[PDB]
């Protein structure tokens, strides 16, 4: 069990201690679905007013 | 932020104006519209329902509508009938006989688009309009004709708000005519299409409530509408109070409905209180909540499965209390509550209770037992459609019997999608 | 001296912010208005503290803070509370209605029509720092705005600051506590949508942080107030090596090196010691080897879970007051002998240390009691995998039925996101598994 | 009134136990999937502990230990007691084994050491090989590990105990079977009653081939078996009659010749794993009930062979056996409106 790289200051200490030893998509992608969700979203939108209009 | 509220015909009338008494009463205003409590808590949320106007005077943002005049010069008669902004005052003048069609396609038709005008008038004027709120019976003519013909108007005009209804069911034991089973079942075919939330009220269960427990022998329509006027107070102290739960519409929505159309509910009051002294203990308080006896929809909740409930505290007492009671409940009887919605019991708390009581409880439950009510009315409509009964008021204004065959249809649709679940 | 800048999103991660940022002025003496006395570096400076606040010409420190909402009723409580000339309205983003508890809401309907004010209020941020390191980042899983627009921001800032580390705060869904029945629907797709532009998220579930203000602090019903402080205790504790002189942990990048070795397996789990009641009226304080073998008991995790039952890939102990090395060295020693402690075969058997001789700040009129020493353990143990498992369960029993579906399909999302995000959250349960049995 | 569910319909014990608990009038079982239950008897394999201790107002007992499979299947318990210092590679009553891999850490290379030690000092030598159906009993090291290597599964080769205690009339073997019910206090309570498994032919030290002899398994010996019933009911003597053959044939009784060995071993074993399976301070609580297996040997040596975690009772003594279950591992958590146990502890 040895201690290693034990550094000191006026704040703390800090150490390790081993006990045993080893045994992103684009912007224009994410616009792209931003804009195709409004898409489903404006056309279920005209599905109801198209109803409504029935 | 604002609700809008419409009352329609003559029980929604007579029910909304007693909710703006009840409420008024609660935020602590007069019935000119002055303010007069000791609470700032009663103002904090006030234009909720209320609108602010010169004179630090407060309008309720209540749209009246009616065919016949009759119940409006009732309520501008009545107890608080000058608290309401008298341009919010739409009516015809013929009255619609008690008859689905001349509320939806004929007089109402002639009357919707000026009750439009008020609605987008008040609605301009608010900040965060959150949604509407709609009182009136499913059985005359106005309140479910033109109350669901204004439904639909307002679904075309604002699609992104709220949609609530307290909605009357009709009972052959408190019946005006024998028509209502054709009325509600047009109407609920609407219903289940166009709004968020549907408060299911039974006249039957208003009127049980009323003989059994509160032993009135010969019930009025008040000592009725006094029950639904208390309950629509529990119902909406949340949006009118601060608490710790930002209490909102459409929170409520999302979370009460798993299913567009299964969004009619059952709710309840407890303790049931008429026109005593005993103090409730909590344990009291959650069990008459959970109380068949206590809910204003005729069902027999034991015979379907709860998939979402709201409780809602009102008074000062021990939140560990009621975190344990609400516990008790759901673990004692859990085969009542659909598995396959984790945790679907959710408790809110207000710290303002109701006029004259320290402690009360209201119970919004979204269960599959409310199939029981659309099957009443369903068969109530056979026995007459069988026989096309009574069908030539409505076809004499219009209506052709394939749009009586559809309604019938989409209401067995409602109940064996109840039933879907109630196995699932 | 490198900043880092803290981004608050939702109800949960607003409130927690205000928590932490209330106790970092405490722990650096700022006061309320902003100046530090301490600091004779008046308008600049690289000292350590530096790393979360930046300083004005008026010697007013201020933090390297954003807070964003859909909706404005709780920063409104910042823009007028205890802590109101600390920030500057810029960095206070609120808008119209929230995400009503839906994922599909905040994400894509009304997260959209916000994320560029954002990232713009951001970037006012990062073009004060000279060297900035990146994100620390405060959510909820439940709420709407915080799993939808925490995961819409974090695809931008991956764009945006690709070089970047960031850094969660995860607060994950409690009924006891919850008000919505849809948490899980969000917290998985949230988890999903995040998973591959976080370094290292740090989970507190509800239920501990409830039931240790129930047990160890003797309150019968605990509000968001008492979870808040309790959970900016633990969260000073992990980010006190950015803001301290210190060898350990002194850059984003380093707790992701010492705690992640691999980059999906990135939840560490928080073990924090002592919680000791202000109420207590006699109270025998608590020895270093008391609280690191407390460290190793369940009941003081932010996840409830058994570590026994799994394995280790990386230990660090954070320590708060009277420790010296020698001491943690036969705490350790003699813990290992009664305890089941059990590393992956290609890590060390091991535990980095760090020690800051002053003892924890408490909040004046707080629930918690001022202690000599306290210490949070950060252990990445495959035992935190239960939380998921509990999470995907309840997830499945109400997909099973398209259960409340139509509400996040009718914002735009489509029904396959579901289960592409559980299909995520399987594959992340059977890693787990094969690192850890 | 308490609530339990059941996912195991296969355990005998646990079936009569769930019987037991309705007819008590304040139990009642929900389906298996409902998740607001106090007592869930559990499946064997996969049962899903990260799921319990999560249910708000709940107090959740489950009827297994997290972890105890490590005493419960063979290569396991093998590498626990070689590596556990409180029961060490010497260990006095744990016969001689080692962990071998199929063809397709290992021990064989540290088998033969020893092996070949055994033959060159002229000592007996037979082994016998067993996975957690397939054994061989051998003389010879190419017979076990072709064989083992002929399976695919992880197994282990133990020394065959050669001269085992012989049961006359009938010069045969048999196993002891203990039942120890672990309660959420981690009380060991080892059961009164155990039984005998014996066999019905004569001990053949020849051929170990004939596997009526060697085997006292209860279903190898009501099949294959020339006199299944002879002596005793279903190849089961029960303690008394024990008692009394060893009282008359070797002048000791059973509690000192056999029964401090047995509970000397069964404590060493629970109490080692303690540590780790223990639900003391957990947010859910475990019991479980074990069934211990031993082979006495003719020098009255008792040695432990396998511990099972799932374990089948005699039919003699279910009602009684489950009824203690029922007051001791659940009532001990959920209240109701002479004990048949010994408390092991030391
Ligand atoms: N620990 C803690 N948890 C909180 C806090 N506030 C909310 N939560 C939890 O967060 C989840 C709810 O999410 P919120 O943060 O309120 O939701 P939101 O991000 O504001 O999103 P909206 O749905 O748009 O309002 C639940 O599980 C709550 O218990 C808090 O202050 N502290
Ligand atoms: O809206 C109405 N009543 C009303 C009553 C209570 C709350 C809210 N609004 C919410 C509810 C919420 N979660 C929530 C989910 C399920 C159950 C509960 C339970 F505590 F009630 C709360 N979160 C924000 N706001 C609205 C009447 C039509 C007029
Ligand atoms: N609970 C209650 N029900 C009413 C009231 N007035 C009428 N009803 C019921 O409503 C139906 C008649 O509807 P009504 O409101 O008069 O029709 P409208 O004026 O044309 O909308 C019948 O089922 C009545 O039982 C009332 O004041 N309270
Ligand atoms: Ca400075
Ligand atoms: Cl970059
Ligand atoms: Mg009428
Ligand atoms: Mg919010």
């Amino acid at each position: 069990m040895e201690v290693i790289e034990l550094n000191k200051c006026t704040s703390g200490q800090s150490f390790e201690v081993i006990l045993k030893p080893p045994s992103d998509p684009s912007l224009e992608e994410i616009q792209k679905k931003l804009e195709a969700a409004e898409e489903r979203r404006k056309y279920q939108e005209a599905e109801l007013l198209k109803h409504l209009a029935e | 932020r604002e609700i809008v509220h419409i009352q329609a015909g003559q029980c929604g009338n007579q029910i909304g104006a007693k909710f703006w008494e009840v409420i008024s009463d609660e935020h602590g205003i007069d019935p000119t519209g002055s303010y007069h409590g000791d609470s700032d808590l009663q103002l904090e949320r006030i234009n909720v329902y209320y609108n602010e106007a010169t004179g630090n005077k407060y309008v309720p943002r209540a749209i009246l509508v009616d065919l016949e005049p009759g119940t409006m010069d009732s309520v501008r008669s009545g107890p608080f009938g000058q608290i309401f902004r008298p341009d919010n005052f739409v009516f015809g003048q013929s009255g619609a006989g008690n008859n689905w069609a001349k509320g939806h396609y004929t007089e109402g038709a002639e009357l919707v688009d000026s009750v439009l005008d008020v609605v987008r008038k008040e609605s301009e004027s608010c900040d965060c309009l959150q949604g509407f709120q709609l009182t009136h019976s499913l059985g005359g003519g106005t309140g479910s004709g033109m109350g669901t013909l204004l439904i639909s108007k307002i679904r075309e005009e604002y699609p992104d708000r709220i949609m609530n209804t307290f909605s009357v069911m009709p009972s052959p034991k408190v019946s005006d005519t024998v028509v209502e089973p054709y009325n509600a079942t047009l109407s609920v075919h609407q219903l289940v299409e166009n709004t968020d939330e549907t408060y299911c009220i039974d006249n039957e269960a208003l009127y049980d409530i009323c003989f059994r427990t509160l032993k009135l022998t010969t019930p009025t329509y008040g000592d009725l509408n006094h029950l639904v006027s208390a309950t629509m107070s529990g119902v909406t102290t949340c949006l009118r109070f601060p608490g710790q739960l930002n209490a909102d519409l459409r929170k409520l929505a999302v979370n009460m409905v798993p299913f567009p159309r299964l969004h009619f509910f059952m709710p309840g009051f407890a303790p049931l209180t008429s026109r005593q002294y005993r103090a409730l203990t909590v344990p009291e308080l959650t069990q008459q909540m959970f109380d068949s006896k206590n809910m204003m929809a005729a069902c027999d909740p034991r015979h379907g499965r709860y998939l979402t409930v709201a409780a809602i505290f009102r008074g000062r007492m021990s939140m560990k209390e009621v975190d344990e009671q609400m516990l008790n409940v759901q673990n004692k009887n859990s085969s009542y509550f659909v598995e396959w919605i984790p945790n679907n019991v959710k408790t809110a708390v207000c710290d303002i209770p109701p006029r004259g009581l320290k402690m009360s409880a209201t119970f919004i439950g979204n269960s599959t037992a409310i199939q029981e009510l659309f099957k009443r009315i369903s068969e109530q409509f056979t026995a007459m459609f069988r026989r096309k009964a009574f069908l030539h008021w409505y076809t004499g204004e219009g209506m052709d019997e394939m749009e009586f065959t559809e309604a019938e249809s989409n209401m067995n649709d409602l109940v064996s999608e109840y039933q879907q679940y109630q196995d699932a | 001296m490198r900043e880092c800048i803290s981004i608050h999103v939702g109800q949960a991660g607003v409130q927690i912010g205000n928590a932490c940022w209330e106790l970092y002025c405490l722990e650096h003496g700022i006061q309320p208005d902003g100046q530090m006395p301490s600091d004779k570096t008046i308008g600049g400076g690289d000292d350590s503290f530096n790393t979360f606040f930046s300083e004005t010409g008026a010697g007013k420190h201020v933090p390297r803070a954003v807070f964003v909402d859909l909706e404005p009723t709780v920063i409104d409580e910042v823009r007028t509370g205890t802590y109101r000339q600390l920030f500057h309205p810029e960095q206070l983003i609120t808008g119209k209605e929230d995400a009503a508890n839906n994922y599909a809401r905040g994400h894509y309907t009304i997260g959209k029509e916000i994320i560029d004010l954002v990232l713009d209020r951001i970037r006012k941020l990062a073009d004060q720092c000279t060297g900035l390191q990146g994100f620390l980042v405060f959510h909820s899983f439940g709420g709407g705005t915080g799993s939808g627009f925490t995961s819409l921001l974090m695809e931008r800032l991956s764009v945006d600051y690709g070089k970047k580390s960031k850094l969660e705060f995860s607060i994950y869904p409690a009924p006891q506590v919850s008000t919505a029945v849809v948490e899980p629907y969000n917290s998985i797709l949230t988890t999903h949508t995040t998973l591959e532009h976080s370094d290292c998220a740090f989970m507190v579930d509800n239920e501990a942080i409830y039931d240790i203000c129930r047990r160890n602090l003797d309150i019968e019903r605990p509000t968001y107030t008492n979870l808040n402080r309790l959970i900016s205790q633990i969260v000073s504790s992990i980010t006190a090596s950015l803001r301290f002189d210190g060898a350990l942990n002194v850059d984003l990048t380093e707790f992701q090196t010492n705690l992640v070795p691999y980059p999906r397996i990135h939840f560490p789990l928080a073990t924090y010691a002592p919680v000791i009641s202000a109420e207590k009226a006699y109270h025998e304080q608590l020895s270093v080897a008391e609280i690191t073998n407390a460290c190793f008991e369940p009941a003081n995790q932010m996840v409830k879970c058994d570590p026994r039952h799994g394995k280790y890939m990386a230990c660090c102990l954070l320590y708060r007051g009277d420790v010296v090395p020698k001491d943690v060295n036969a705490a350790i020693a003699t813990i290992k002998t009664k305890r089941s402690i059990q590393f992956v075969d290609w890590c060390p058997t091991g535990f980095k240390v760090g020690i800051n001789y002053q003892p924890p700040t408490v909040v004046p009129g707080g629930d918690l009691a001022k202690v000599q020493r306290a210490v949070c353990m950060l252990s990445n143990t495959t035992a935190i995998a239960e939380a998921w498992a509990r999470l995907d369960h309840k997830f499945d029993l109400m997909y099973a039925k398209r259960a409340f579906v139509h509400w996040y399909v009718g914002e735009g999302m489509e029904e396959g996101e579901f289960s592409e995000a559980r299909e995520d959250m399987a594959a992340l349960e059977k890693d787990y598994e094969e690192v850890g049995v | 009134m308490y609530t339990f569910v059941v996912r195991d319909e296969n355990s005998s014990v646990y079936a009569e136990v769930s019987r037991l608990l309705l007819a008590t009038g304040q139990w009642k079982r929900l389906r298996k999937d409902n998740p607001r239950f106090n007592l869930m008897l559990g499946e064997r394999n996969r049962l899903p502990f990260g799921r319990l201790g999560h249910e708000p107002g709940l107090v959740q007992l489950v009827n297994y230990y997290r972890g105890a499979d490590k005493l419960c299947r063979k290569a396991s318990l093998v590498k626990l007691i070689k590596t556990s210092p409180e029961l060490s590679e010497s260990c006095t009553w744990f016969p001689e084994s080692y962990v071998i891999y199929p063809t397709n850490t290992d021990e064989r290379e540290v088998f033969l050491a020893a092996y070949n030690r055994r033959r060159e000092g002229r000592e007996g030598n037979v082994w016998i090989a067993k996975s957690s159906e397939g054994i061989l009993i051998s003389s010879e090291a190419s017979e076990l590990l072709d064989f083992i290597d002929e399976q695919g599964q992880v197994h282990v080769i133990q020394k065959y105990l050669e001269k085992p205690l012989l049961l006359e009339p009938g010069h045969r073997k048999f196993d002891i079977r203990s039942w120890v019910l672990v309660d959420h206090l981690y009380n060991i309570y080892l059961y009164r009653e155990g039984v005998l498994r014996t066999s019905s032919e004569p001990y053949n030290s020849a051929n170990f081939q004939d596997k009526t002899c060697h085997l006292t398994n209860h279903c190898i010996q009501k099949e294959y078996s020339k006199n299944y019933g002879r002596y005793e009911e279903g190849n089961e003597m029960f303690f008394e009659e024990f008692n009394q053959y060893l009282m008359d044939a070797l002048n000791t009784t059973l509690e000192n010749s056999i029964l401090l060995q047995i509970k000397h071993i069964i404590r060493s074993c629970l109490m080692c794993i303690e540590p780790a399976i223990s639900t003391k301070h957990l947010h859910y609580q475990s019991f479980q009930l074990f069934g211990f297996d031993f082979m006495v040997d003719e020098e009255l040596k008792v040695w432990l062979i396998e511990v099972n975690g799932a374990p089948a009772c005699a039919q003699k003594l279910y009602a009684e056996l489950c009824q203690g279950i029922v007051d001791v591992a659940i009532s001990s958590v959920f209240p109701l409106a002479t004990s048949i146990f010994i408390k092991l502890h030391h």
